[PDB]
């Protein structure tokens, strides 16, 4: 059809199982428990005998970034592989609110109000004074007004009691420093004497549970009101005074919420006083808590608007005497109550008001009963066994989990997105430009060395601890006299480097004489950045050259100083060719793990340092070299990804929410009590559910809800994949044309791309209808579809407010969040896109004649589970094992309907198809977890993937060689070790388990490849000249360093500075593409040094990359399977 | 019309729903042929006819 | 305030039809930022009475592009996910006896 | 009808408003909420209390 | 009342028609008017300034 | 945020909590809200001289 | 003025997995302006378009180039011949009330 | 409302100016009206000021 085709042979038919591992055990079938009731489901998961997520697989109690882990065990060579799943506990991206309305309606057209008022004040005469204006007023309200939709708005109350339980439990420790309570600040932020908010107190048992007038001061049998110096507080009023103040407000609501208690559960009295403190605080906005992270609210505390204050209305005297009951001080057998404490009474009350306040941070108060996770689960059981809300706790769990749980999206954890789309644009919008300025500066300064006892006298030799940059440096490090014309780097790239960074020659190369003595590298291995350097870990002459060595170059015992951080970032980017331009530098930073970017943001912003970088480096130019990180953001908050884009943080459901459902008032429950006191509202199933919340700990509840968050996010990932929900698809529904290619949007302007037959009204009903069909099949029973129908509740999708300018190039990245292997974990081995490669088949040895692309050898037409983008993604992971890139061109042929313009091809999705893969932060250990971006492409466009002209090219650096050094921070660089004595430092930041023998067996197998193809070598050789002591002459310094290699693994002296053959290239007129590197730096770049290799096609290249793909992949693979289980229910 | 990568879409009055003009050859090009008379080609039997 | 006018552009007073076309972006683009699917969910003196009128979802993901294949999932991918979920046999059917 | 209508009124939560304790300009507000783009606007009617 | 974004009525173009409102036919509509289009087109123009 | 106030409402719907035209002023540059610029605008009289 | 068109010859390589090749043909006449014909050197109407002399057995796709509307080099309306016995040819004038 | 060197140029400053804290005096009111009609071409005649 106007296009001429070329004849070709039939291709090898392949399915998904040809390339990708099935991570489902065929030997161990985990069985499941029956059940189709939702209240029963809560009881099954809450049994102490089962666990959804094991406690070693949960890093929940962190200041942000709670992770939940899983392990893939290979059953052949017994190597394991740990996978994580990152949740947010910051409130930066919550977007869901819940509110409860206490609306009351009129009822009983004819019921004779005056005869109920007689029953009420006679039934309650044994507690409250019968002839009072409060018992007549509250009996007038009960006789005339009922509540609109009560006992179905108990979902909101149980929603907020679970929110507070998780808030106090997902915090590093329930201190006053970690759990502030909102106080009453005046101007200039000082508390007003007790810090308790004036109209509605919750630090005292007086707003909730007002005293009895029969027990108050002046009552017969009680003392007279005390004089002025110790008079009772003004805001304490007896109950009959409070009932006289109940009224219907402007919003047709009642003044308060009456929770009337007839009989009380037999909890220890100190636990009654604690859950009353909780019941008083659940009404307040944000649960009465303050801002505890980043000066913002928590994931759970945010979006809680609150309701009217609860009024504990005892219908009998057994709750009034239960609060003041004292059970402590007795240690007899059969009389001792564990953890019992005496009541704490508010002073000048007739021992009738309990005081909850304790000391806080400054003059602020602090309710210690709110920092106990037991008092928030006690209040759930108390309400169930007194008010019937059993069916509404099951709705409370599912609504809390969906509203209050957020994942991190592929951009942060799997995909190589630049800082522009990975980081918050309101803060990190000039961090690439300024970090480029810093590096361009330091690389062009001659860091001189202090002369022999000459105060202020310096030498033109650059100091030893700062290796000379190969390209833009000044001289050779290993030179007897740096003034020699032979030992002088060509200055052809130095000035354009500073012009690119700063502009038009406002900064020039010069001298820095501020660090001529030396760096004080710290012995604190926790905070040390110097432990990573090969030269700081020397080995003996007989020691194995593979040995990790011993860190013997610490000098001080403090934490890492500022200059130590400068050295690490100096050496990290030193050999990287991506300093030729700011555009190429940002592509470099796109491939860095998010856990390393957090350490670059600490440096770029001077978070914890004593002195700024400009002070350290004597920077005195107009353009700025740092960024203003907010006040709240700490070093520990940045390491927990407080810098991420709030749009890449996806709720567990792919939807937001704003629910306003009319709720419990308590007029219907108290009216039915006066009519007949012999009934109960709590059913025997609600008393059983109440019992378990008495007998429960935060650990059991955390795994129950962190398992639901995984279950719902896997059902949303299925719905996102099914309906291609991406920013482009949502924008098309809103009526925009979002496309990473700007000319593609100009060509799509006037056509019928945007239709009324594709809107958010329908795209949301598809999402909600299909999602809430999966959620039922998983036994979750979410009410997103139900609340969507309500007039006052709005349910909306995720990307309704995206920034079109910043996230334009991310338009086609689907909204799937969790790793292709964490989906197999939750969905019993099922998968969407594709995860771990295979070792059981020789798909890399298939060779066909005159086929130019590798993935053009394979035929996926007959495969039901495999697609044309599944082979392109598989090939990108196949090549990344060897450290190679396959550039794919993707194109949209847009011909305007009815227009005569030429049909045009538009390269789409070239942010990820142009940059190399990235070690995913879910599983940063093995290369097999580095997942291809082609699996997170969505959109409503028809594309044509095709190999680019000579697309097979080496990566920037070998990602199989970089590895994190520790779990605490993001110290990350080339790693070595893994000898007969030592081990490779390959750690998982924010990991949950310690890496066992099956994790270091993977490193051992990978390090023993033929011809040392799995390791980066080290050698001890002269690499500088330390200034001789007590003279001005430089004696050669013997340094342990790396060995620069090729694609093929060859090691020549011409690839390196610090060698005469290799420095000769730099001394001549050289470019940024010269293959000369300084081996004394922490990242080494790949290239075709002295090999005949060039950019070939994928099919010919993979044949050429024989040992680096076939042998590496054999050591990284077993028959992996999941012997764990996230879905455990009791019978 | 970019304006910060904000491209609006023509929802009902786009190129697909545009009213095209029905065109013939005589719409564009002149007919140099009189309707008042015809030119009958010389059609005899033999070439001399 | 800022007076607006023609400056160094060949614009004159014109007719409505030719002037609306001439000011293309300042109308079509602004209308997208300004307009919405505005709706009233409240009325004083009256209560919302819900109706069952067959809420509509879009029948098909309309794909654009004249050449190539789309990015839809393989036809047996969500079928294998449903079968795995069916194996767990957790489907919820009742809420306190009530279906 | 008044009995039915006494259950409602202009003042709801983040949907309507009433500013009547004024020196002579009582207003009644209402928020129009958009579903497609999350655009919201507020509308008023002003009453002369003089 | 307020305008709409459902359709590209601001992108409708026609030959020789001088008035914007004259581009639209209200005759079949029993709902809408001739001052309705002119009043709308004054609100359409006021959006652009 | 843009100061888009409602000159006679309460400390409520639009003046406190909801954002009005949160999208026109946000996502639009050349055809949206007017731009601001820092440059030499006037001359301040030098201290201790003229 | 001049409308630039394009004739595109496309060659597909789906069995090789590399990008297809699109080629331009007939560019000698589609990139150069129309000409005052010698058959009738009196009117612009007699300048014939090259698309009418396009022949061949190859499969091309004819479509208008992007932003192809540009002015000619010189306005061929104003050029005419001065003599019937040679080729004097330049911009002419003179159709007055008497000349 | 001045701005930083590398802030978002389309920001809203923090209102650094303002020296007294009592109440907007007459001269501050005059300045506001001075700038409101400052570059209005409607000051040519009273008719177009109307």
């Amino acid at each position: 059809s106007a296009a001429y085709n070329t004849a070709t042979a039939p291709k090898v038919p392949v399915s998904r199982a040809t390339f990708f591992q099935n991570t489902k055990s065929k030997d161990f079938d985990f069985k499941f428990a029956d059940g189709a009731d939702a209240i029963a489901n809560v009881l099954q998961q809450m049994e102490h005998g089962v666990a959804q997520h094991q406690l070693g697989d949960m890093n929940v109690r962190t200041d942000g970034l709670a992770t939940v882990s899983a392990v893939l065990n290979g059953r052949k060579r017994k190597i394991a592989n740990q996978y994580m799943m990152h949740f947010d506990l910051f409130g930066r991206a919550a977007r869901s609110t819940v509110r409860m309305e206490s609306r009351i309606q009129s009822f009983g057209e004819g019921k004779d109000v005056d005869n109920f008022m007689a029953k009420f004040h006679n039934q309650l005469s044994g507690v409250y004074e019968r002839r009072s204006e409060g018992v007549a007023n509250f009996g007038r309200i009960l006789a005339t007004d009922t509540d609109l939709g009560g006992t179905s708005g108990l979902s909101v109350v149980f929603n907020g009691l679970l929110r507070g339980l998780h808030h106090v439990s997902t915090v590093p420790t329930p201190n006053v420093a970690n759990l502030p309570i909102r106080n009453n600040r005046d101007g200039a932020g000082a508390v007003v004497g007790r810090g308790d908010m004036p109209g509605r107190e919750f630090m005292d048992s007086s707003r909730i549970l007002p005293p009895r007038s029969s027990r108050w001061y002046g009552a017969p049998g009680q003392p007279i009101v005390p004089p002025a110096p110790n008079n009772p507080p003004a805001h304490v009023a007896p109950m009959e005074t409070v009932m006289a103040g109940l009224q219907k407000t402007v919003m047709n609501e009642l003044n308060r919420v009456i929770v009337s208690i007839a009989d009380v559960p037999k909890l220890p009295a100190h636990r009654i006083r604690n859950l009353i403190a909780v019941l008083a605080a659940v009404s307040k906005p944000n649960l009465g808590f303050d801002a505890n992270r980043l000066e913002d609210h928590s994931c759970f505390t945010k979006g809680w608007l609150g309701f009217n204050d609860i009024l504990l209305f005892p219908l009998t005297v057994d709750l009034f005497d239960r609060v003041v009951a004292n059970e402590a001080g007795v240690n007899d057998a059969g009389f001792i109550v564990p953890n019992a404490a005496p009541p704490q009474f508010l002073q000048n009350t007739n021992q009738q008001v309990i005081d909850f306040r304790g000391v806080g941070v400054g003059q602020a108060g602090d309710i210690p009963a709110l920092r106990l996770a037991q008092s928030w689960s006690d209040a759930i059981g108390f309400l169930l066994d007194t008010i019937g809300g059993e069916a509404q706790l099951a709705m409370g769990l599912n609504d809390m989990v969906a509203q209050c749980f957020h994942m991190h999206g592929a951009q942060t954890t799997m995909l190589s997105t630049p800082i522009i789309s990975r980081a918050d644009f309101g803060v990190y919008h000039n961090v690439v430009t300024n970090m480029y300025r810093r590096l361009a500066y330091m690389y062009t300064r001659l860091i001189r060395t202090n002369a022999a006892a000459g105060g202020g006298a310096m030498l033109d030799r650059q100091h030893y601890q700062w290796p000379t940059h190969a390209k833009v440096g000044f001289h050779d490090d290993t030179a007897v006299n740096a003034a020699a014309a032979a030992a002088r780097i060509h200055d052809g790239l130095r000035q354009p480097l500073l012009d690119e960074a700063f502009g038009a020659g406002v900064v020039q190369p010069g001298n820095m004489d501020l660090v001529g003595a030396g760096i004080d590298f710290t012995r604190d291995l926790t905070s040390s950045l110097g432990k990573a350097y090969p030269e700081h870990r020397p080995i003996g002459a007989d020691d194995n050259k593979r040995d990790l060595g011993d860190f013997t170059a610490g000098t001080v015992d403090a934490a890492a100083s500022g200059y130590e951080w400068d050295n690490y970032v100096y050496r990290l980017f030193g050999n990287m060719s991506a300093m030729r331009s700011k555009a190429e530098f940002d592509r470099l930073l796109a491939t860095f793990p998010s856990s390393t970017l957090s350490e670059l943001f600490i440096w770029m912003g001077n978070v914890g340092f004593a002195d700024t970088w400009e002070e350290r480096w004597g920077y005195d130019a107009a353009p700025l070299c740092s960024i203003p990180i907010p006040a709240g953001h700490d070093r520990s908050m940045l390491r927990n990804w407080s810098w991420v884009n709030v749009h890449n943080v996806h709720s567990v459901t792919g939807t937001s929410e704003n629910v306003v459902l009319a709720g419990y008032v308590g007029l219907s429950r108290t009216h039915d009590y006066i009519m007949d006191t012999r009934s109960t509202p709590a059913t025997s199933q609600g008393r059983r559910l109440a019992a378990m919340f008495y007998y429960t700990n935060a650990d059991k509840m955390l795994s129950l809800t962190f398992g639901l968050a995984g279950q719902l996010r896997a059902a949303a990932d299925t719905t996102v994949a099914k309906f291609q929900i991406c920013p482009h698809t949502i924008a098309r529904a809103q009526g925009y044309i979002m496309t990473d290619n700007d000319p593609l949007s100009d060509e799509l302007k006037g056509t019928d791309f945007v239709t009324e037959q594709f809107s958010l009204a329908g795209l949301t009903n598809l999402y909600l209808g299909y999602f809430d069909g999966l959620a039922t099949r998983l036994g979750i029973y979410d009410l997103r579809y139900t609340y969507s129908e309500y007039a006052e509740c709005r349910v909306e999708l995720h990307g309704i407010q995206r920034n079109f300018l910043t996230d334009r190039l991310d338009a086609f990245v689907s909204y799937k969040c969790l790793h292709p292997i964490m989906f197999e974990y939750y969905m019993c081995g099922a998968n969407i896109s594709g995860g771990i490669l295979n070792g059981d088949k020789a798909y890399e040895q298939v060779e066909m004649g005159n086929i130019r692309a590798y993935d053009a050898m394979f035929d996926t037409s007959a495969a039901r589970d495999f697609n044309f983008v599944g082979v392109r993604g598989a090939s990108q992971q196949i090549a990344a094992v060897g450290g190679f890139h396959i550039q794919y061109k993707m194109e949209v042929e847009i011909q305007r309907p009815g227009d005569g313009t030429e049909a045009s091809r538009f390269n789409v999705y070239e942010r990820y198809l142009n940059n190399y893969l990235r070690m995913s932060d879910c599983a940063p250990t093995s290369v097999l977890n580095a997942v291809s971006p082609l699996f997170w492409m969505a959109g409503t466009t028809r594309v044509v993937l095709c190999e680019a002209a000579n697309g097979y090219k080496p990566m920037a650096y070998d990602i199989s060689q970089t590895s994190f050094w520790n779990r605490e921070n993001g110290l990350w660089a080339f790693t070595w070790g893994e000898s007969e004595k030592t081990h490779r430092p390959n750690a998982i930041p924010h990991g949950t388990r310690r890496l066992g023998n099956s994790e270091v067996l993977m490193n051992s197998r990978f390090s023993k490849i033929l011809d040392k193809k799995g390791i980066t070598k080290l050698e001890t050789r002269v690499g500088g000249r330390k200034r001789g002591d007590n003279n001005d002459d430089f004696v050669a310094a013997d340094t342990r360093m790396f060995i620069i290699q090729d694609v093929a693994g060859g090691e020549h002296a011409a690839y390196s500075s610090l060698r005469d053959p290799g420095f000769a290239l730099v001394r001549a007129a050289h470019t940024w593409d010269t293959f000369v590197q300084n081996p004394r730096m922490l990242l080494l770049e790949r290239g075709y040094g002295n090999t005949g290799f060039t950019d070939t096609y994928s099919a010919a290249g993979i044949r050429r990359t024989n040992g680096h793909i076939s042998l590496r992949l054999s050591a990284l693979t077993d028959d992996f399977e999941f012997t764990m289980h996230p879905l455990a229910r009791a019978e | 019309s970019g304006d910060n990568g904000v491209y609006s879409g023509s929802a009902a009055y786009n190129t697909a729903t545009a009213p095209k003009v029905p065109v013939s050859r005589a719409t564009f090009f002149q007919n140099t042929k009189s309707k008042d008379f015809d030119f009958k080609f010389a059609d005899g039997a033999d070439a001399i006819a | 305030l800022l007076e607006r006018g023609y400056g160094n552009t060949g614009f004159t007073d014109t007719y409505s039809a030719a002037g609306i076309r001439r000011t293309n972006g300042h109308i079509s683009l602004r209308l997208s930022a300004l307009t919405d699917d505005f709706e009233f969910t409240m009325h004083p003196l009256a209560r919302a009475e819900y109706k069952e009128t067959s809420r509509v979802s879009l029948t098909s993901m309309i794909y654009v592009g004249t050449a190539g294949k789309d990015l839809s999932l393989p036809t047996g991918t969500v079928e294998d996910i449903i079968g795995a979920v069916d194996g767990m046999r957790r489907v919820v059917r009742t809420i306190g006896g009530q279906t």
